[PDB]
Order: structure tokens, then sequence, then C-alpha cells
């Protein structure tokens, strides 16, 4: 339990630091690359790729993103003090949710494009995946977060809470995770109060929204795996399969 | 498998 303001502010700076250290993509880099947009020729190229090649490429890049989220957790105060069961439960449920939130940084609301393999492209880039519902949902979600003008520090505190969620089924030290979650909640809300940003509280996504996105991801994978079981077995990252089946 | 190994 964090009692003084100085303690709470120490948590804030600690969380923000752990975040900055474990982003794979610098905000500055993503912003200054925004003019670098796939041409119609390249978009057509993406649309002509097989469903299985596109899934493999997507599963690969997401897996790399997940690895940075694991590093983020390993650097988070409190997380490494939890038992290994609980560490795994939190990452299993939360890693993809954190990726989805971090993705808003790589999203340009001005033209509805996302950073993918070196350039920005709209959602039509992903048509070969055969999961437009999932894709447009992800895009709408990133759009909603972009409208809030999330700061880097807000992203750090919000993703720490996404991860440190005491309601995850299968936790052995529920009360310990609860205490960590509460301390992080005070840190997030203190920072918002300090920065006159508490108006974002009502505008943050409803809890089950992130869960809906991860469920859709799993559901689409299941269908893909049924169509291409050898591809998943032979060409999907081991970590990705472990997390998503 | 992997998450175990990544955590240590
Ligand atoms: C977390 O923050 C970010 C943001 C962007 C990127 C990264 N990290 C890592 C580096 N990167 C590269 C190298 O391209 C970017 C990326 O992966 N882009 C990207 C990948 C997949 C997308 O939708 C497909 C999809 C999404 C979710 C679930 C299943 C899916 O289909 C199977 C859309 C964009």
């Amino acid at each position: 339990p964090y009692a003084s303001l100085t303690e709470i502010e120490h948590l804030v700076q600690s969380v923000c630091k752990s975040y900055r250290e474990t982003c794979q993509l610098r905000l500055e880099d993503l912003l200054r690359q925004r003019s670098n947009i796939f041409s119609r020729e390249e978009v057509t190229g993406y649309q002509r790729k097989s469903m299985w090649e596109m899934w493999e490429r997507c599963a690969h890049h997401l897996t790399e993103a997940i690895q940075y989220v694991v590093e983020f957790a390993k650097r988070l105060s409190g997380f490494m003090e939890l038992c290994q069961n609980d560490q795994i439960v939190l990452l299993k449920a939360g890693a993809m949710e954190v990726v989805l939130v971090r993705m808003c940084r790589a999203y340009n609301a001005d033209n509805r494009t996302v950073f993918f393999e070196g350039k920005y492209g709209g959602m039509e880039l992903f048509r070969a995946l055969g999961c437009s519902e999932l894709i447009s949902s992800i895009f709408d979600f990133s759009h909603s977060l972009s409208a809030l003008h999330f700061s880097e520090d807000e992203i750090a505190l919000y993703t720490a809470l996404v991860l440190i969620n005491a309601h995850r089924p299968g936790l052995q030290e529920k009360r310990k995770v609860e205490q960590l979650q509460y301390n992080l909640e005070l840190a997030f809300h203190h920072h918002l109060c300090k920065t006159h940003r508490q108006s974002i509280l009502a505008k943050l996504p409803p809890k089950g929204k992130l869960r809906s996105l991860c469920s859709q991801h799993v559901e689409r994978l299941q269908i893909f795996q049924h169509l291409h079981p050898i591809v998943v077995q032979a060409a999907f990252p081991p970590l990705y399969k472990e997390l998503f089946s | 498998k992997i998450l175990h190994r990544l955590l240590q």
C-alpha cells in the first residue's frame, strides 16, 4: 500500500520508465513516418498475397510486439514479486490486450492508417486475411483511443493496469494482485488529476471491449487453423500458439 | 513452454 504522495509519484515515474524502456517503436519515429504510405500498387500486392502468408506475417509481427510486453511486465514493480502461476495468468490474458492499446500509437486518425512493415496502410491492406470484422474493430478501437490524444505517460499507466487485473480467472494470490492493481490505480488517477486529464476517465473503453477484441482474434485464428493446420504447426511462432492456440 | 523461459 502506497500512503504518501511522494510514494505514489515514485510509482508513476517507475511505470513510465519501464514503458519507455520496453516500447519497440519510438513515438517520434512513428509520427515522422506518417507521410510514408503504401501506394496503390503495394496495396494491390498485399491483397494478392495468400491468406496463409498474410496470417503468418501478422502472427510474426504481433509475436515480436508481445515479447516487448513481456519485458514491460518483467520491469513492472510488483509483477516479479507475484508467483509464477500468476505471472503467466496475467500475461496469458493481458499481453494481447496491451498490444492492442499500444497499437493506437502506430495509428493515424487523420487518414485511418496503421504502421505495418515499414509504411502506413488503411484496413484494405489486410483483406487477404479474410477477417474484415476483426480488422475494422481493431481500427475503430485505435481510432477511439487516438481521439483521446493519449500521452506516452497515460499509455504507460493504462497498460500497466490492463496487465495488472485482479479479476483474471486462475490467480492464486488474488489479494496480492488486488493490492498491486489499487496502487497502480492511485498512480494513474493521481497523474490524471495532476495533469488536468481526468476528463478522459469516462472516455476510456468499457472493460469487456478489449476482451471482445481478443476473443475475436482467437475465434478467427481457430477458423484459419482449421483451414491451414500445417501452416500454423510449421510456420507460426511457438509463443503465438502458446497464447492463442 | 516459452513464457516460462522468457520470465527467467
Ligand atoms: C503494438 O503496437 C504495434 C503497432 C503496429 C506494429 C507493431 N506494434 C509491431 C511492428 N509492426 C510491423 C513490423 O509491421 C506493426 C504491426 O505489426 N502492424 C500490424 C500488424 C497486424 C495488424 O492487423 C492484423 C491483426 C491484428 C491483430 C490480431 C490479428 C491480426 O491479423 C492476424 C495491423 C498492424
